[PDB]
């Protein structure tokens, strides 16, 4: 996990800060995958990050 | 996959209740409901069809 903080004025929690970790890796690796988190814990947010 | 629940948020999300009501069907209801079963049963209610 090595977040840029930058551009991210807004607050994101620690399992959110997980959730991007676990992102970030698909994209590194050039890999695919389903992020199905329960509603209401700001998806959005993850996909903004 | 990527999947999180509730629990890992939880002890801050307020608690969620879940409540039956029970309605009695009305006299034309329930009329109407009789009439539509013994329709059906005239057309063999097409349970099989
Ligand atoms: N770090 C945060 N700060 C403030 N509000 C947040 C934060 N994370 C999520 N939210 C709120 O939670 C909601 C999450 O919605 P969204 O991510 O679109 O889908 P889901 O509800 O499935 O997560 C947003 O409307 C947002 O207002
Ligand atoms: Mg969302």
């Amino acid at each position: 996990d090595v977040p840029v903080p930058s551009l991210l004025r807004g607050n994101l929690r620690t399992y959110q800060k997980q959730g991007l970790n676990w992102l970030a890796s698909l994209y590194n690796n050039h890999t695919n995958g389903i992020l199905a988190d329960e509603m209401g814990l700001g998806k959005t947010i993850q996909t903004i990050s | 996959l990527l999947r999180r629940l509730k629990a890992d948020v939880e002890k801050q999300m307020p608690a969620k209740y879940e409540h039956i009501v029970y309605c009695k069907l009305s006299k034309r209801q329930r009329f109407l409901y009789d009439d539509f079963m013994s329709r059906a049963q005239t057309k063999a209610t097409l349970a099989s069809g």
